[PDB]
C-alpha cells in the first residue's frame, strides 16, 4: 500500500478511497444528471441514472468504501429517496477537513465539532420548515398536482403533464395505503401516442408464444381467479411409453371442468401452435409469468397454487371483480384487473418512438416519488440546494462565535455543506462558481429560500417555485452522512489476518 | 509498466467518440446506390459480399460498448422499418465527429445534446414543410413500377425488374387492408431455392415444400380436395408382432379413413414402403419423412389452420392448396411437391427461383424494403425528395434558425448544419466525384432556386432534379432517421464514464 | 482491406502465369512429407484445384476459376492470369487516386466494347456448313496442346466428327464414356460401347445373353428370424427368376450363396458397378435407377436389345455392343502412369465439350494471341474518344489484354519486348488474320496456320474476367 499505520496516514488513505467513491456518483445528482454504463462481466451493459443504483451494484473492496457503501444502502432502504447526496456529502466532508489532520488536529476533535455543528444544523432547520400540506393538498389537489409537474416543466411534455400529474395523483389518492414502487409497476408497449397514455388499476402483459395459448377469451367474465399449475400442459416397452404418454395426455383435460378454473398458471413452456386444441378447452392460460405479475395477482386477486394434475380447490374460481383483454398497439395484452384487493395500476407507455422507455421512467417515477413524498409529510423547505446555502450561513456566522479548535472546524462544515448546489448547476453544465457566488451575496443579504434553477441557469426564489422537500428527509440524510464522517474519521487502524 | 486505468469524464467522451467515428466512417463508404459494398467473411467458415448497411452492422462484431449500444438499436430500427440505417449511423458518426471539437471549445456535452434536440426539432419541421409529396399513389399500379427503381437500380436485375416490380404489386393488392395495413410473419414472402436465372423468379401464389415423394410411380398431378396433415410416428416373433400391430396401427390410414375424408394424408417420419403402394393403389397418396415446421405452411394454402394430431382432423379443417397448375417445379431435378389446386393463400409467398446465392439475398431484402415503403405509402402516402437535397435544405434552414438563438444552442445548432451537410459529401464521394465541390455547387443552386429537390446525382444522369429521376423516399422514414440519430448523439453525450467490475490496476 | 484482398488476387494469379500457353512450366505439389513424394502437371487448372487459399478474395477468384473449368471448355488459366492482371492495373489506378467506381464504369463500357469486336470478327466454320474436317482437325488440336496424344488423334477427331449427327440432340455430352488401364502405348485407342466388367459364376455361363432389363438391388432365437429372412429373399430371387432379366446392378454386396442362384436364374450379379456406367446405361439403352426390386415386375422394368461378356488383350475388354442407341461411343486406351488417367480424362472431356459448344455454336476466330490484339486495339481506340478519368481505366484494361499473349510469349522462352511490339503494331495493318506462332518464334498469318479457338468459349473467358475483376474491385473492407 502507501502508508497505512497508525493515525494520521490511514486516515489520509480513507479520506482518498472514500473521495475515490464518491467521484464514481459525483456527477449523477440533479434530475438531469450525467448517466453511467456498467458492464455485468458476460456482457449485459447496465445503463442507469440513479445514484443509489449505482453504489448497490460497485465492487468496493477497500474498508472506507464497504463502511460508506452500506451508510449509503441503509439511507436508501430507510428513505428511498436522496442517497447519492449523503456519500458526495460525506465525501465533502472529509475532503474539507483532511487539510487540518496532517497538522495534528486530533481526530476526536473533529468528531466533537462535527456532532456539535450536525446538532446545530438540525435545530436550525426546525425554526425555518414551514408546513403546506393542509393548504389545499388533500382536498382542492391543485397546488398538489402544481408542485408536481415541475419534474416536466420545460420540457416536451409540457402541455400533456398536467394530464398525467392529476390522472397519476387520482391514482395515488384512491390507494392510499403507504404505497410502494415495486407493486405500482408500469408496462411498455410499441406503438401509438403520448396523449392517450392510460393506467389500468391491475397488470398489463402481452401474451406471447410461450405465455398464453387460447385467444378471445371471455373477458366479460365476473370471477375469474388464477391456477398455478406446476405440470406440463403441452402434448420391450416400446408401446408402453406410447401408452403412457397417451394417458398423460388425457389426464392434463381432467382439470377443464373437475377443477373448475377459468385462467390457469404454470411455469413451463405453453404452446401457440396447438391453440385450436386449447380451444377444446376453450379457457384462458398462463405461462412463462413474469414474478411481478404473479405477485401483484397474488396480492390483487388471491389466484390459488396446484401442484397435483387434480389439484382441486376452492380458490380456483373465487371472487375478482372483472377479466380485461384488449388489444394495445394491434397486440392483445393481459389484464388481470377487477381485484378485491386490487391495489394495482399499471401505466400503458403508449407511444411510437420505442426508444423513450429511459425518458418515461425517469420522468413520471420521479413525478410520483415526489407526489407520494410530499402528501407523506407535512412540512418542507425550499430545494435545489437552498437549504444547504442557509445552513452554511449560519454555521459560518456561528462558528466566528465560538473560541478554540471547533471555530476552524465548524467553518470547514459549512464550507462543506456547499457542495450539493455546487453539484447541481456543476452537472446542469453552467458556469458554477458564478451562480454560487450570486447565491452566496443574495441569500447571506436578501432571503433564506434562493437555490438553483435548472432551466435558465440563474438563482431563483425555489420557494414560490415549488420545489418541495420534506425537512425530515432532509434532516436525517444530513444526520446520516455527518454520522458516516465521524465513523471514518474515528478508524484509525485496520486488522488484516490474511491466511492463518 | 505503470499503466493506469482511470477514465475521467471529457477524455471518456473523447474515447467513446474516437469509438463511434471507427464504427462510422468504416461502413460510410456503403452510402448510396453505389456505393463500396463490404465483403463479410465470418471467423469460422463462412464468407459473404453485401451492400447493405444494417446487414453489415449487424454482421460485424464490436468490442467497444458504445458501439454494440449503437449497432443494436441500429438492429432495433432496422426491425422497425429497415431502411435509412446507413444513413443514421454515418449522420451520428458526422455529429459525434463534429462536435467532438465543440467540445474541445469548452462546451458541455449537455448543452450540445439540447442544441442537437432543438436542431431536430427545426429539421423536422423543415422537412415537413417542404414536402410534395403524391398522394393519389393507392390505385397506381403503373407509378408503383419507377417508385423502387431506385431500390433496384444498383445491378444489372433491370433486364426483368418489371416482372417482380408487378409481382411486388400484385402481392400488395391480394394483402391490401385498408384497416390495419401490416404484414406478419406468417405472410412472409421469403423462400430461398437455388439454381436458375432472373426472370425464374416468378408469380406463384401457393404452397412449396422441397420434400421427396411418394413413390416414383405415384402420380404427382392431383387434384382431389381431401388433402390433410398427421404426425404418424414410428413408433424371436416378438419382432414379427411388433411389424404386425404397426400394420394394424396404420390400416386406420387404409380402412378407417374414409369415414373421415383423409386421402392426401402425408406421413413424417419412418414408414413401409409396402403401405404406400397398397395406398397408391388405393389412390391414396402420402408424402412420408417430410420436415418439422412444415405442418403449418401446408396447411395454410387457403387460409386455414393447423391440424397435425389424429383426433383433432376434421373435413372442414383438412388440408389445403393453393391453384391448379401443371409446371415442372424441377427442370434438372425432381419435382417439388404441388400443394397449389383449390384457393388464394392469405399467407400469400412468391416462388423464387434464382441462380445465384447473392442474387437470392438481394431479391429478397429488395421484396422486404419495397413491402416496408409501401405499407408506409398506404398508411401514410407522403414522401420527399433525397438524394441529399433534403438534407442540404435542413441545413440551410437550420443555419438560418442560428441566427436568432440563444448561445450555446447557436453553436450546437451551427455544428448540427455541417454535420447533416455530410450525407451529400459522402454520395458524391461514393459516386468518385469531388466530394466537397459538387455539394457546395448544388448548396449554391439550391439557395439559388427554390426547388429543394436540387441533390446530387451519383448516377451521373443529365441534372441535379430527382423528379425526373424518380429518387423518392417516404416522410416517415426520413423523420425517423433523423430523429434517431439526434436521440443517439444525444443519449451518447449524457453517457461520461464506464465502470467495469473486475480491475485489473 | 483493400491493399491484401489485391495482392492476394495477384498472387494467386501469378502462382498460375507460368503455365499459361503450350509451353507452360511445370509445378510440383507438395504437403507434409507424408503423401508429399512428387506430383506435377502442366495444365494450371488442376493446380487452383489443390491449392490451400487463405484470403477470402482469393476464394472467390478461385471458385469462378472452378466454375469456369466445369463450364464449357479450358480457359481457367487465362481467366486468371486475366483477371490478376486487371487487378494489377487497378491497383496501378489506385495508387494515383482514382475513384474505384469510374474504374468500374470504364472496365464496363470497356468490356462491351471488346465483346462486339469479338463478335464482329467472327468467321463460322466449315464443318457445320459444307463439312469441311480440317477446321474440325484444328479445333481439336489447339485445345489439346501440351499433350503428347497426337498418334490416335485420328480417333478422337472421328468421335468428334461422329458425335454431331448421331451422340447429340442439342449437344449431349453425357452418351460417351472414358477408361483404360495401365500398361501400353499411343497405339491403344479403340471405340468401345460400355464398361470392362466380368462374368463372377465362372466359365460356363454363356457370353452372349438375349434381353436386358438392368436395375438395382435393395438389401444383401434370432435364428428364427434370419431363417425367415432368408426364406423372404429365397422368395424375392425367385420372384426374379421369372423376371427374365440378363443384366443387373448389384448396388449392395452379395456373397456366393445367392450368388449362384442368380447365375442360375440368368440374372448377373454386377457387383457395384461404377455409376457412371449406370447412368451411361440409363440415357443409351434405357436402364433406370431405383432403390427397391419387388414393387417393379413387369412394366417398372430396363430396356436393352443386347448385351455380350469378351476378353480381348489379355485383360477383361468386355464390348457392350448393341445396345439400343450407337451414340455410347466409349474411348478404351492404356495408359502408363497415374496421371494417365486423369490428364486423358480432362483432356478428352474439355475437348468434346469444345466440339460440342462448336456444333452448337459454329462462328469462331482465330487464336494465338491475335483476337486478344484485337479486342485490346478496340478498347484502346474507344479510349481515346471519350474524356473522363475513365480513359485511365480502359488504356490498362486494354494494357491487361496486351500482358495476356506477352506471358503465352516469355512461356515458350521466346522474347516478348518484341514480337509482341511488332505484333500490335502491325494489328493496325496486320490485322485479325495474323497471329503469333509459338513454332517458329514470330509473328506470321494467323490463319494459314489455322490453329483457332471457339468463340463461345474466348466470349465466356472475357466475361467472366471482367465481372470477377470487378467483383474484387468492388470490395473495399474485410
Ligand atoms: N426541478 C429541480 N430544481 C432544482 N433542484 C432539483 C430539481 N429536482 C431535483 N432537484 C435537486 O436534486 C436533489 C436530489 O437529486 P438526486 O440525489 O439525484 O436524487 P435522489 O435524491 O433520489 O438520490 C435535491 O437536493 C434537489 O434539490
Ligand atoms: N438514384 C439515386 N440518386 C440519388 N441518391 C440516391 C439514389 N438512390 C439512392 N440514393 C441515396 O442513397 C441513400 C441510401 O438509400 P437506401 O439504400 O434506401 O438506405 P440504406 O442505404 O440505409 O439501405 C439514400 O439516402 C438516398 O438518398
Ligand atoms: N499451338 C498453338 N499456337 C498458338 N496459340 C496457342 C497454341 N496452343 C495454345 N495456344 C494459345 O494458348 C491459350 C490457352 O492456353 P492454356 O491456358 O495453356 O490452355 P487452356 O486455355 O485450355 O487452359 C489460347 O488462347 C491459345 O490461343
Amino acid at each position: 500500500g502507501t502508508d497505512s499505520s497508525q493515525g494520521i496516514p490511514q486516515l489520509v488513505s480513507n479520506i482518498s478511497a472514500c473521495q475515490v467513491i464518491a467521484e464514481a456518483v459525483r456527477t449523477t445528482l440533479g434530475p438531469r444528471g450525467m448517466d453511467k454504463l456498467i458492464v455485468d462481466g458476460r456482457g449485459k451493459a447496465t445503463i442507469s441514472n440513479d445514484g443509489a443504483t449505482i453504489l448497490k451494484l460497485l465492487d468496493v473492496v477497500h474498508p472506507a468504501a464497504k463502511t460508506l457503501v452500506d451508510i449509503a444502502k441503509s439511507q436508501d432502504a430507510e428513505v428511498g429517496d436522496g442517497t447519492t447526496s449523503v456519500t458526495l456529502l460525506a465525501a465533502e466532508f472529509l475532503k474539507q477537513v483532511k487539510p487540518y489532520v496532517e497538522e495534528g488536529l486530533h481526530p476526536q476533535i473533529i468528531i466533537r465539532a462535527f456532532r456539535t455543528a450536525t446538532q446545530l444544523a438540525v435545530n436550525k432547520i426546525k425554526e425555518i420548515a414551514v408546513t403546506v400540506k393542509k393548504a389545499d393538498k388533500v382536498e382542492q389537489r391543485k397546488l398538489l398536482e402544481k408542485c408536481a409537474m415541475t419534474a416536466l416543466s420545460s420540457k416536451l411534455i409540457s402541455q400533456q403533464k398536467a394530464f398525467f400529474a392529476k390522472m397519476v395523483v387520482d391514482a395515488v389518492m384512491m390507494l392510499d395505503d403507504l404505497l410502494q414502487l415495486k407493486m405500482i409497476g408500469i408496462k411498455k408497449v410499441q406503438g401509438g401516442a403520448l396523449e392517450d397514455s392510460q393506467l389500468v388499476a391491475g397488470v398489463a402483459f402481452k401474451k406471447t408464444f410461450s405465455y398464453a395459448g387460447f385467444e378471445m377469451q371471455p373477458k366479460k367474465y365476473h370471477n375469474p381467479k388464477i391456477a398455478l399449475l406446476n405440470v406440463e400442459l403441452e402434448l420391450e416397452d416400446y408401446q408402453a411409453i406410447v401408452d403412457a404418454e397417451w394417458n398423460i395426455l388425457y389426464d392434463k383435460l381432467e382439470k377443464i371442468h373437475h377443477s373448475g378454473a377459468k385462467v390457469v398458471l404454470s411455469k413451463l413452456p405453453i404452446g401457440d401452435v396447438a391453440t385450436q386444441y386449447f380451444a377444446d378447452r376453450d379457457m384462458f392460460c398462463a405461462g412463462r409469468v413474469p414474478e411481478e405479475d404473479l405477485k401483484r395477482t397474488m396480492m390483487a386477486c388471491g389466484g390459488s397454487i396446484q401442484t397435483s394434475v387434480n389439484a382441486l380447490s376452492a380458490d380456483v374460481l373465487g371472487r375478482c371483480q372483472v377479466f380485461e383483454e384488449t388489444q394495445i398497439g394491434g397486440e392483445r395484452y393481459n389484464f388481470f384487473t377487477g381485484c378485491p384487493k386490487a391495489k394495482t395500476c399499471t401505466f400503458i407507455l403508449r407511444g411510437g418512438a420505442e426508444q423513450f422507455m429511459e425518458e418515461t421512467e425517469r420522468s413520471l417515477h420521479d413525478a410520483i416519488m415526489i407526489v407520494r413524498r410530499a402528501i407523506k409529510n407535512d412540512s418542507v423547505v425550499a430545494g435545489g440546494g437552498a437549504i444547504e446555502m442557509e445552513l452554511s450561513k449560519y454555521l459560518r456566522d456561528y462558528s466566528r462565535t465560538i473560541p478554540g479548535k471547533q471555530q476552524l472546524l465548524i467553518g470547514a462544515y459549512a464550507k462543506a455543506l456547499e457542495i450539493i448546489p455546487r453539484q447541481l448547476c456543476d452537472n446542469a453544465g453552467f458556469d458554477a462558481t458564478n451562480i454560487l457566488n450570486k447565491l452566496r451575496a443574495r441569500h447571506a443579504q436578501g432571503g433564506t429560500w434562493y437555490g438553483v434553477d435548472i432551466n435558465n441557469e440563474d438563482i431563483a426564489d425555489n420557494f414560490e417555485a415549488f420545489v418541495w422537500e420534506p425537512a425530515m428527509v432532509r434532516i436525517n440524510a444530513l444526520t446520516a452522512a455527518s454520522e458516516a464522517a465521524c465513523l471514518i474519521v474515528s478508524v484509525d487502524e485496520t486488522i488484516k489476518n490474511p491466511r492463518s | 509498466q505503470d499503466r493506469k486505468s482511470r477514465l475521467m469524464g471529457l477524455e471518456a467522451l473523447k474515447s467513446h467518440i474516437m469509438a463511434a467515428k471507427a464504427v462510422a466512417n468504416t461502413m460510410r463508404t456503403s452510402l448510396g446506390p453505389n456505393g463500396l459494398d463490404k465483403m463479410m467473411v465470418d471467423k469460422d467458415g463462412d464468407v459473404t459480399v453485401t451492400n447493405d448497411g444494417a446487414t453489415i452492422l449487424s454482421m460485424m462484431d464490436v468490442d467497444h460498448q458504445i458501439a454494440k449500444l449503437m449497432v443494436e438499436l441500429s438492429k432495433s430500427q432496422d426491425d422497425e422499418i429497415g431502411d435509412g440505417t446507413t444513413g443514421v449511423v454515418v449522420l451520428a458518426g458526422a455529429l459525434l465527429e463534429e462536435a467532438e471539437q465543440l467540445l474541445d471549445r469548452g462546451i458541455h456535452p449537455i448543452r450540445i445534446a439540447d442544441g442537437y434536440e432543438q436542431a431536430a426539432r427545426v429539421a423536422i419541421e423543415h422537412l415537413d414543410k417542404i414536402s410534395d409529396s403524391v398522394l393519389v399513389d393507392i390505385k397506381d399500379t403503373e407509378p408503383l413500377i419507377q417508385t423502387a427503381k431506385t431500390t433496384l437500380g444498383s445491378k444489372v436485375v433491370n433486364s426483368c425488374h418489371r416482372q417482380m416490380a408487378e409481382i411486388a404489386v400484385n402481392a400488395v393488392l391480394t394483402v391490401a387492408d385498408m384497416e390495419r395495413r401490416d404484414v406478419d410473419f406468417e405472410l412472409i414472402k421469403v423462400e430461398g431455392k437455388v439454381g436458375g436465372r432472373l426472370e425464374d423468379t416468378k408469380l406463384i401464389k401457393g404452397v412449396i415444400v422441397d420434400k421427396d415423394f411418394s413413390h416414383p410411380q405415384m402420380p404427382k398431378k392431383v387434384e382431389d380436395a381431401k388433402i390433410a396433415i398427421l404426425t404418424c410416428p414410428f413408433e424371436v416373433e416378438d419382432y414379427k408382432a411388433l411389424q404386425k400391430y404397426e400394420k394394424e396401427k396404420f390400416e386406420e390410414m387404409i380402412q378407417q379413413i374414409k369415414e373421415t375424408g383423409a386421402n392426401l394424408a402425408i406421413c413424417q417420419w419412418g414408414f413401409d414402403d409396402e403401405a404406400n403402394h397398397l395406398l397408391l393403389q388405393n389412390n391414396l397418396p402420402a408424402v412420408r419423412w417430410v420436415g418439422g415446421p412444415e405442418i403449418e405452411l401446408i396447411a395454410i394454402a387457403t387460409g386455414g389452420r393447423i391440424v397435425p394430431r389424429f383426433s383433432e382432423l376434421t373435413a372442414e379443417k383438412l388440408g389445403f392448396a393453393g391453384l391448379v397448375q401443371e409446371i415442372s417445379f424441377g427442370t434438372t431435378k425432381d419435382k417439388m411437391l404441388v400443394i397449389e389446386q383449390c384457393k388464394n393463400s392469405r399467407a400469400v409467398t412468391i416462388f423464387i427461383r434464382g441462380g445465384n446465392k447473392m442474387i437470392i439475398e438481394e431479391a429478397k431484402r429488395s421484396l422486404h424494403d419495397a413491402l416496408c415503403v409501401i405499407r408506409n405509402l398506404i398508411r401514410d402516402n407522403r414522401v420527399v425528395y433525397g438524394g441529399g437535397a433534403a438534407e442540404i435544405s435542413c441545413a440551410l434552414a437550420v443555419s438560418q434558425e442560428a441566427d436568432k438563438c440563444p448561445t450555446l444552442e447557436q453553436y450546437a445548432m451551427r455544428a448540427f448544419a455541417d454535420a447533416l451537410e455530410v450525407i451529400p459529401m459522402a454520395l458524391s464521394e461514393n459516386s468518385g466525384m469531388n466530394p466537397i465541390q459538387t455539394m457546395t455547387e448544388v448548396r449554391a443552386r439550391q439557395v439559388k432556386e427554390m426547388n429543394p429537390a436540387l441533390g446530387i446525382d451519383c448516377l451521373h444522369k443529365g441534372t441535379n432534379d430527382m423528379k425526373q429521376q424518380h429518387v423518392i423516399e417516404t416522410l416517415i422514414g426520413k423523420k425517423q432517421q433523423i430523429s434517431l440519430a439526434t436521440q443517439m448523439v444525444r443519449m451518447i453525450l449524457k453517457i461520461d464514464d464506464i465502470r467495469k467490475p473486475g480491475e485489473s490496476e | 482491406a483493400r491493399l491484401t484482398s489485391f495482392i492476394g488476387a495477384i498472387a494467386i494469379g501469378d502462382l498460375v502465369k507460368s503455365t499459361l500457353g503450350p509451353k507452360g512450366m511445370d509445378k510440383i505439389l507438395l504437403s507434409s512429407g507424408r503423401d508429399a513424394s512428387l506430383m506435377v502437371t502442366n495444365d494450371g487448372a488442376t493446380i487452383l484445384k489443390n491449392i490451400g487459399v487463405d484470403n477470402p478474395a482469393a476464394k472467390v477468384l478461385v471458385d469462378m476459376s472452378r466454375v469456369q473449368d466445369d463450364e464449357v471448355g479450358d480457359g481457367t488459366t487465362s481467366v486468371t492470369v486475366l483477371a490478376a492482371e486487371l487487378l494489377r492495373e487497378a491497383e496501378s489506378l489506385i495508387a494515383k487516386k482514382i475513384h474505384p467506381q469510374t474504374i468500374i464504369a470504364g472496365w464496363r463500357e470497356a468490356t462491351k466494347a471488346a465483346r462486339e469486336a469479338l463478335l464482329s470478327s467472327a468467321v463460322d466454320h466449315g464443318s457445320d456448313e459444307v463439312k469441311f474436317r480440317q477446321d474440325l482437325m484444328n479445333i481439336a488440336g489447339t485445345t489439346l496442346s501440351s499433350k503428347l496424344l497426337t498418334h490416335h488423334k485420328d480417333h478422337f477427331t472421328k468421335l468428334a466428327v461422329e458425335a454431331v449427327l448421331r451422340l447429340k440432340g442439342s449437344g449431349n455430352l453425357e452418351a460417351i464414356h472414358i477408361i483404360k488401364k495401365l500398361g501400353g502405348s499411343l497405339a491403344d485407342s479403340y471405340l468401345d460401347e460400355g464398361f470392362l466388367l466380368d462374368k463372377k459364376i465362372g466359365v460356363n455361363q454363356p457370353k452372349r445373353i438375349e434381353n436386358a432389363k438392368i436395375l438395382i438391388a435393395n438389401t444383401g432365437k434370432v435364428a428364427e428370424i434370419e431363417h425367415a429372412e432368408k426364406e423372404k429373399m429365397k422368395e424375392k430371387v425367385e420372384r426374379i427368376l421369372k423376371h427374365g432379366i440378363n443384366c443387373f446392378i448389384n448396388r449392395q454386396l452379395i456373397y456366393n450363396y445367392p450368388e449362384q442362384l442368380f447365375g442360375a436364374a440368368g440374372v448377373m450379379a454386377i457387383e457395384h458397378a461404377d455409376f457412371a456406367g449406370v447412368e451411361r446405361l440409363a440415357l443409351v439403352t434405357g436402364g433406370e435407377i431405383a432403390s427397391t426390386f419387388d414393387h417393379p415386375e413387369l412394366v417398372k422394368l430396363g430396356s436393352c436389345k443386347l448385351i455380350e461378356e469378351v476378353m480381348i488383350g489379355e485383360d477383361k475388354l468386355i464390348h457392350f455392343s448393341g445396345v439400343a442407341l450407337g451414340e455410347a461411343c466409349t474411348i478404351v486406351l492404356r495408359g502408363a502412369t497415374q496421371q494417365i488417367l486423369d490428364e486423358a480424362e480432362r483432356s478428352l472431356h474439355d475437348a468434346l465439350c469444345v466440339l460440342a459448344q462448336t456444333v452448337k455454336d459454329s462462328r469462331t476466330v482465330y487464336g494465338g494471341g491475335c483476337s486478344e490484339m484485337l479486342m485490346a486495339h478496340a478498347v484502346t481506340q474507344l479510349a481515346n474518344r471519350t474524356p473522363g478519368k475513365e480513359a485511365v481505366a480502359m488504356e490498362s484494361y486494354a494494357k491487361a489484354l496486351r500482358m495476356l499473349p506477352t506471358i503465352i510469349a516469355d512461356n515458350a522462352g521466346y522474347d516478348s519486348a518484341d514480337l509482341v511490339a511488332q505484333l500490335r503494331a502491325a494489328h493496325s495493318e496486320g490485322n485479325t488474320t495474323a497471329g503469333l506462332d509459338m513454332r517458329e518464334g514470330t509473328i506470321g498469318d494467323m490463319a494459314i496456320l489455322g490453329i483457332t479457338e471457339s468463340f463461345q468459349v474466348k466470349r465466356q473467358v472475357l466475361l467472366s474476367a471482367a465481372e470477377a475483376a470487378e467483383v474484387i474491385l468492388r470490395v473495399d473492407n474485410i
